[PDB]
């Protein structure tokens, strides 16, 4: 809530469509953390198709500069609201104004050369507090092609590596929702065609009557990029028609 | 020869803060003192916050639960604000359960007698549903300073940040204590606040305790 | 790993050996100059005012 | 009208308050611009320029 | 201790062969068989070949004399144990 | 820029201030003079310079 | 764990003459280097048990602004020296000194009496010259036993600024070192002179016996 504003706050909240504006006011019948359900007042209503308003709210997801946008319910259990007001504060808003950073208590004056240029000096109430403290969001993909030497498995069997790697990968292969990976780990365990010897057409035809396959393979799993922490928050799996689902799919 | 501070007064104002007053001073030592106690008690106190939380429905602080109207996270802040003392050992781990439509108080945990909740109406959450029910494990552990997630790091064990502060701001006032029929000796007034876990007395004597080990460093006691 | 006995090498590794520091619009010569390190925890080169 | 809100307040109508320091425990000579403004963090974040 | 190279430079008015020197000096107390003239206080091998300037006890010169006294002690090795 | 205010703000005087026009045997003690408070940080003073 | 600190101890005194020392304290708890350094500088400059030149009386002055012939000098500026006239006396508190001479030179401070308990850190420490064999000098110095400095505004006699306390500068450099996981310390680095009346890690543990002795009712 920025102390000091202009009173276009509410217009810039309210025009740019991050928060949930009631389309027909009335009474607060469900407030959740996820959905806000209404019931709607009388002059407001219409006689046939009964009627209640049911907002879906949008939890936590990512944003296109992969920063996180999210609302949360700001009305209480049974509330009058009106036609036209704000249901859900989105991101950086605060009752249906914006508020984007937060405020301070500044002062101006030099302190032992930690601000020389342009450099700003913070204490440590602000970093205990979590008050700058943001959610970031990374989305990685792992695609499994149709290649050579028959196409890839996603299976948790993955050479040269053990229990270490496999301790936060499920029956299937993929993460589980909640586990707290930092960077090295392995996310998604996709495993590939290796042994790469192109052997002789008189191999080929010694490989066909004698019936012996390669049966050799590398790792090339989705891995945590460097430096990066977090957590596994949703697992989306998408998969071509014409071929069949694994366990976790 | 020089004369020798006792403690002499402490006002519990409030149940959040009170005020010490440190008497008789020698000229010189009162700012000394002072600036010396709220730098140690601002610093070096041990406090009792909450370190670990383990809502039973719930995998990861970024996820919501049908049927409380505040996110995880919120509930994990809310937490984090929580003021609580142990007694008798050194991390515990408390639980909440709580069911039906209405705010989910700090005063609905288990009690475990020797850990007291000195603050009955600090609200977690809110529940807004009559079939809807929380239940949390909530380890709460002594410590000292600010030790946050990454520093000291199953898939249920949610951590907040430790914060373990007693204190909130010291402000200690110096005046001339007019007394023993002599002029010209200091009177040290410390208000100091807290969260509500830390008898005054004894944060300024575990303070005066630091600053005797810290000098103990080079000198016979 | 970054193993304990690491920070020891690095610190015995770093103590004469010079870095160039060089900002990025580079147009006298002075834009890069070469320093000694000194170890941080953090993630930001600190840099001596008066250069 | 900035002058007069301050007066509401019990702060000084000069606007500048008297600091000490943290370090030395003594008044800084000619007191000092203190109040609340609103920060914002740009997302220029070190750890990923780095 | 090192800060500055400025009495090393004072010694040797060039500057620029004050690298060369130096480098000369620190490869043959790194790779380098020899031994240090001057005490080390646990320094890498271009301090201590710097230091070495500072003292004034090595220049160019200095190095092309024992140069040339090791490639006289070359002879004095292999000329006697095979003869 | 910070340093060339602490200096100007260090080497300046004014018409009176703690200590105005008292004599000091050099530098160390017209520290210990200021550190303590006794004296402001610019007032005309003689002092012994060597 | 709560109640455990990384308690310190003096590495080195990487000293220059007997009057000065560099003293360095390592390695501290986070925050604790300014206010150990702090404690020990305002105790070391307020208030320090010492005897030092308080008020002084010349033969034939009744006046700072003035003058005495065959001084090279001027009153005031004897006055700068008898300043800084170290001086450590026994048991007495306060007691009355005087110095006559009559001679071509200088006057040091083994020309003042023996008499009483009054030792001289140096003889050497020249109060003035003279230029004229008639000129005969006659001052009466009274040396007073305090805590620390009290200067002349706030006090032929003459007002002498009483500077009790041993130690001439105190500055301290908390800079930063490290333990193998810890993240960051404090390095006290002292720096400090003395008078010559006391030698100066003596003047630390003074320093810390009184800041020790004023927490004695609390821990």
């Amino acid at each position: 809530k920025p102390l000091v504003g202009t009173g276009m706050e509410r217009a810039v909240a309210v025009d740019s469509g991050v928060t949930a504006v009631a389309k027909r006011g009335g009474v607060v019948q469900y407030v959740d953390a996820s959905r806000i359900v209404i019931k709607v007042n009388e002059d407001e209503m219409y006689p046939g198709e009964a009627g209640i308003d049911i907002y879906n709210l949008t939890k936590y997801t990512r944003s296109n500069q992969n920063t996180c946008i999210n609302q949360m319910p700001c009305v209480s259990l049974g509330e009058p609201v009106e036609r036209g007001d704000v249901l859900a504060d989105g991101p950086s808003t605060d009752l249906g104004e914006l508020a984007l950073g937060q405020n301070m208590r500044v002062a101006f004056m030099p302190w032992n050369g930690y601000n020389f240029e342009d450099s700003i000096l913070v204490s440590e109430r602000v970093v205990q507090e979590d008050r700058f403290t943001t959610i970031h969001i990374q989305e990685l993909a792992c695609v499994s092609r149709d290649t050579k030497l028959g196409p890839e498995e996603i299976t948790a069997d993955i050479p040269n590596v053990g229990e270490a790697a496999l301790s936060k990968l499920d029956e299937s292969g993929i993460v589980y929702i909640g586990a707290e990976v930092t960077g090295g780990d392995i996310l998604v365990g996709k495993v590939t065609p290796k042994g790469e010897t192109q052997l002789t057409p008189e191999e080929k035809l010694l490989r066909a009557i004698f019936g012996e396959k390669a049966s050799d393979v590398k790792d090339s799993s989705l891995r945590v990029p460097n430096g990066v922490s977090g957590t596994v928050i949703d697992v989306q799996v998408f998969t071509r028609d014409g071929v069949e689902k694994d366990k976790r799919a | 020869e020089f004369l020798k501070p006792r403690l002499v007064d402490i006002e519990q104002v409030s149940s959040t803060h009170a005020k010490v007053t440190l008497e008789p001073l020698e000229r010189g030592f009162g700012h000394t003192l002072g600036n010396a106690l709220r730098r140690i008690l601002l610093s070096s106190m041990p406090g009792c916050a909450v370190t670990e939380v383990e809502i039973d429905g719930v995998l990861h602080e970024y996820s919501t639960k049908e049927g409380v109207q505040e996110d995880i996270l919120e509930i994990l802040l809310n937490l984090k604000g929580l003021a609580v003392r142990v007694q008798g050992k050194d991390e515990v781990i408390l639980t909440l359960n709580k069911s039906g439509i209405g705010p989910v108080t700090a005063a609905d945990i288990t009690h475990d007698g020797d850990v007291e909740i000195v603050k009955p109406q600090h609200v977690i959450c809110h529940l807004t549903d009559e079939n809807a029910s929380i239940s949390m494990r909530i380890k709460v552990q002594r410590g000292r300073g600010y030790v946050p997630a990454s520093t000291r790091i199953p898939i249920g064990r949610l951590l907040v940040d430790a914060c373990y502060s007693p204190v909130e701001r010291i402000a200690y006032n110096v005046e001339a204590a007019r007394v023993e029929q002599r002029t010209d000796l200091d009177k040290l007034v410390i208000e100091m606040e807290t969260n509500g876990t830390i008898d005054p007395e004894e944060a300024i004597r575990r303070a005066a305790t630091i600053l005797a080990e810290q000098l103990e460093a080079f000198v016979d006691l | 790993r970054e193993e304990a006995v690491v920070w020891d090498i690095l610190d015995e590794v770093i103590r004469e050996h010079p870095v160039l520091l060089n900002r990025a619009p580079t147009l006298h010569r002075l834009g890069i100059q070469a320093f000694e390190p000194v170890l941080i925890e953090g993630k930001a080169i600190q840099l001596h005012p008066l250069v | 009208e900035i002058k007069e809100l301050l007066k509401l307040g019990d702060l000084p109508t000069s606007g500048q308050i008297r600091l000490y320091d943290g370090r030395t425990g003594e008044q800084f000579e000619r007191p000092v611009t203190v109040g609340y403004m609103y920060m914002l963090k740009l997302n220029h974040l070190v750890d990923d320029k780095m | 201790a090192r800060v500055t190279v400025q009495d090393a430079v004072e010694k040797i008015g060039n500057r620029f062969d004050l690298v060369l020197v130096a480098a000369r000096r620190a490869r043959q107390m790194q790779v380098g068989g020899k031994d240090p003239l001057v005490p080390e206080e646990n320094d890498k091998t271009t301090v201590i070949a710097l230091r070495e300037i500072e003292e004034g006890l090595i220049n160019n010169q200095i190095l092309d004399v024992r140069e040339r006294q090791e490639q006289q002690e070359q002879e004095a090795a292999e000329l006697q144990a095979v003869t | 820029q910070d340093v060339v205010l602490g200096l100007y703000y260090m080497t300046r005087d004014c018409v009176n201030a703690k200590g105005e026009g008292m004599v000091l045997t050099g530098p160390k003690e017209a520290e210990r003079l200021y550190r303590s408070g006794l004296a402001s940080l610019h007032a005309r003073v003689k002092v012994r310079i060597t």
